[PDB]
């Protein structure tokens, strides 16, 4: 039994491991058998400060990663009376008196379309020129 | 069954107690003839603003 | 529906609603939680403050944890906490992944990092640098030459612990 | 090897898919109408009612667009905002070398260079991280002549006999010469001076 | 008993849709509030600005 | 289709590729001198 609810089928651990699956209330699950534990937060270390000691670095490493970031999605219209009515007429005259919504549905996505093309545009058109190697 | 769509053939096969197909959403996309019973394909012709 | 078969055969027919709005929530904590994530654990270890301190006469105890409280929360956190106030029928609260103890580590950790190591801990692992030997390096980043700092240590020092007072006294 | 890396945009795609699945199949709900089908229900009654059951469909399949649209229109939102993201990152540590801390990279910023992707964009970025630490012995000044010695540019150190001055990020040691430091009054007030030539 | 019963679920319904977008819209305000914290938290404590 | 359509990029992915491309010939270059 934990904060978050009642547990079944898993046993307490009293060693604290990384975080597997967040269960909450500051606890989750791991397979060794599933096991439930203490979540933490790392090796604790204690730095040797002093007042008159420093480390200065005596070697270097040079690190590449990756960052990867979404910028568009798919631009999509839609027609009302095709999907509303389906090719009939009776539906298109009752559909004719609750004013024009459609004229906006129409334009939002509209707006949405432009402003996809907007933004591939100002991400990668950074340049000028077409420099080659 | 009534829907509108062009026709063709299609190399589908249907196990002899189904009468007529489909790929997902529940539209259909192939329907077998009541009379010669033949598997067809089903295809709306296109549409744009 | 409040429990009753009938309103749930009726619901049953409108469609798929209820699984996007259930959807929409989900993502909305755990939005929750993974913005908590990354706003606060920006730190690979838990570092500690020596036993003994002597920043150069500055004065952090308003600042770091008192072990006396179980929470080991600092003084100007609890008034903060003390500062503020704030399941009946399908309304649930559900408690946040991490809880105010590790917050406070988190907390605690950071700030005994930058007080020891100064802005290398964040840029690979902690290096030594006594206190009054890097403020040095902070006028030297805004055009005042480090030649003030070592004058005028001790009225910096007061100044500044004037103001973490004053600071207090206006929170409380 | 490693799978399960451009979750980004997975989702995003993944998501657009769903968005569209649902709104495609809300098509075939009853609304609280006889039947999720027009043509039937017109060949079925008569105008006076047939008009009320066509009304029930049109208010839930018009419920069911507007919340559609409502749902693009705040991913859209969020779109934007990443790809106004994205464009500065372009734009400032491509196109130049950056200086605000974790921006592009962890550690201290050299370079990056742009991939495309289907939906986005990848960085590599390139950064220098030292290591092989060490321990040494520091004092903020240099007392020759009763006058103090700051250095111009970089730390004081020593292995326990001699001392040197070196620059902040890679142990090099130089012996301390008057075109290395500089001068500010006699030492008798700075708090950790030390003895030297 | 058929009629009023719809006309509670539809109104509910309404409520709770709406009482939706709402916390959609302060969620992202939150989220953009707390992407600023972030960068302020990595800019301004792990170094100099 | 039922009265949904998707409407193609602008630009396609190969003028991508070739921002790219030329972006990147140029930080080799360059540096960053051809920012301004
Ligand atoms: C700095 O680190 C590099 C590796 O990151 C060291 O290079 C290695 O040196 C050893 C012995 O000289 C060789 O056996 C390895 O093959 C080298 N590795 C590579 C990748 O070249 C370098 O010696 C270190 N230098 C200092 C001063 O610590
Ligand atoms: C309906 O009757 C027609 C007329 O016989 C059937 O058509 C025959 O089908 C068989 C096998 O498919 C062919 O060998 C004959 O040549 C066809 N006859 C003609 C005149 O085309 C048809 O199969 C029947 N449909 C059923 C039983 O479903
Ligand atoms: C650092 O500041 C704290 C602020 O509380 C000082 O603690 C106070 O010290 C005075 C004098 O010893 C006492 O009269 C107060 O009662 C203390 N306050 C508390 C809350 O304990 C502390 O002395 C300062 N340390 C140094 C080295 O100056
Ligand atoms: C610099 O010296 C300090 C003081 O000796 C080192 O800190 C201790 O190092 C020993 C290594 O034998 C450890 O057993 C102790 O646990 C360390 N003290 C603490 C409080 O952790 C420090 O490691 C030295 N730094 C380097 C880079 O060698
Ligand atoms: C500290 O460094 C200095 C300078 O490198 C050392 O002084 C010389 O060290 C070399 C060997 O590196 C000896 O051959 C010389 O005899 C030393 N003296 C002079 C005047 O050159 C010193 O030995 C080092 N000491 C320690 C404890 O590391
Ligand atoms: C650094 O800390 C040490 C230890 O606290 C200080 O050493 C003390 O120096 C005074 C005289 O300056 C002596 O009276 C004490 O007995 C020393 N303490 C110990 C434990 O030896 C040293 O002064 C400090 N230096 C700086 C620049 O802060
Ligand atoms: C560093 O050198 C100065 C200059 O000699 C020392 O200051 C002298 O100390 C002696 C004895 O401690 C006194 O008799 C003199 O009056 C002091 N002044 C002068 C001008 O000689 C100082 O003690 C040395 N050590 C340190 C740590 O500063
Ligand atoms: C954890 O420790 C408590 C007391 O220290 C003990 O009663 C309990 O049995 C322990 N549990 C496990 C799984 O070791």
């Amino acid at each position: 039994q934990t904060r978050a609810g009642c547990l079944i089928g898993a046993e307490h651990v009293n060693n604290s491991y990384e975080c597997d699956i967040p269960i909450g209330a500051g606890i989750c699950a791991s397979y060794q058998s599933i096991i439930a534990y203490t979540m933490s937060l790392g090796v604790e270390n204690s730095v040797a400060y002093s007042n008159n000691s420093i480390a200065i670095p005596t070697n270097f490493t040079i690190s590449v990663t990756t960052e990867i970031l979404p910028v568009s999605m798919t631009k999509t219209s839609v027609d009302c009376t095709m999907y509303i009515c389906g090719d009939s007429t009776e539906c298109s005259n009752l559909l004719l008196q609750y004013g024009s919504f459609c004229t906006q549905l129409n334009r939002a996505l509209t707006g949405i379309a432009v402003e996809q093309d907007k933004n591939t545009q100002e991400v990668f058109a950074q340049v000028k020129q077409i420099y080659k190697t | 069954l009534t829907g509108t769509g062009v026709l063709t053939e299609s190399n589908k096969k249907f196990l002899p107690f189904q009468q007529f197909g489909r790929d997902i959403a529940d539209t259909t996309d192939a329907v077998r003839d009541p009379q010669t019973l033949e598997i067809l394909d089903i295809t709306p012709c296109s549409f744009g603003g | 529906c409040g429990d009753s078969t009938e309103c749930s055969n009726l619901l049953l027919q409108y469609g798929s609603f209820c699984t996007q709005l259930n959807r929409a929530l989900t993502g909305i904590a755990v939005e929750q939680d993974k913005n908590t994530q990354e706003v606060f654990a920006q730190v690979k270890q838990i570092y500690k403050t020596p036993p003994i301190k002597d920043f150069g006469g500055f004065n952090f105890s308003q600042i770091l944890p008192d072990p006396s409280k179980p929470s080991k929360r600092s003084f100007i956190e609890d008034l903060l906490f003390n500062k503020v106030t704030l399941k009946f029928n399908g309304l649930t609260v559900l408690p946040p992944l991490l809880t105010d103890e590790m917050i406070a580590q988190y907390t605690s950790a950071l700030l005994a990092g930058t007080i020891t190591s100064g802005w290398t801990f964040g840029a690979g692992a902690a290096l030594q640098i006594p206190f009054a030997m890097q403020m040095a390096y902070r006028f030297n980043g805004i055009g005042v030459t480090q030649n003030v700092l070592y004058e005028n240590q001790k009225l910096i020092a007061n100044q500044f612990n004037s103001a973490i007072g004053k600071i207090q006294d206006s929170l409380s | 090897s490693t799978a399960s890396a451009l979750g980004k945009l997975q989702d995003v795609v993944n998501q657009n898919a769903q968005a569209l699945n649902t709104l495609v199949k809300q098509l075939s709900s009853n609304f609280g109408a006889i039947s999720s089908v027009l043509n039937d229900i017109l060949s079925r009654l008569d105008p006076p009612e047939a008009e009320v059951q066509i009304d029930r469909l049109i208010t839930g399949r018009l419920q069911s667009l507007q919340t559609y649209v409502t749902q693009q229109l705040i991913r859209a939102a969020e779109i934007r905002a990443s790809a106004n993201l994205a464009a500065t990152k372009m734009s400032e540590c491509v196109l130049g070398q950056s200086k605000r801390v974790d921006f592009c990279g962890k550690g201290y910023h050299l370079m990056s260079f742009p991939q495309s992707a289907p939906h986005g964009v990848v960085f590599l970025h390139v950064t220098y991280v030292p290591a092989q630490e060490k321990n040494f012995t520091t004092a903020p000044a240099i007392c020759h002549d009763g006058k103090a010695h700051f250095p111009r540019e970089g730390v004081f150190v020593s292995n326990g006999t001699h001392w040197f001055v070196t620059q902040r990020n890679f142990y090099e040691p130089q012996i301390i010469t008057t075109d290395n430091t500089f001068v500010s009054g006699n030492c008798d007030v700075v708090i950790g001076i030390v003895n030297n030539t």
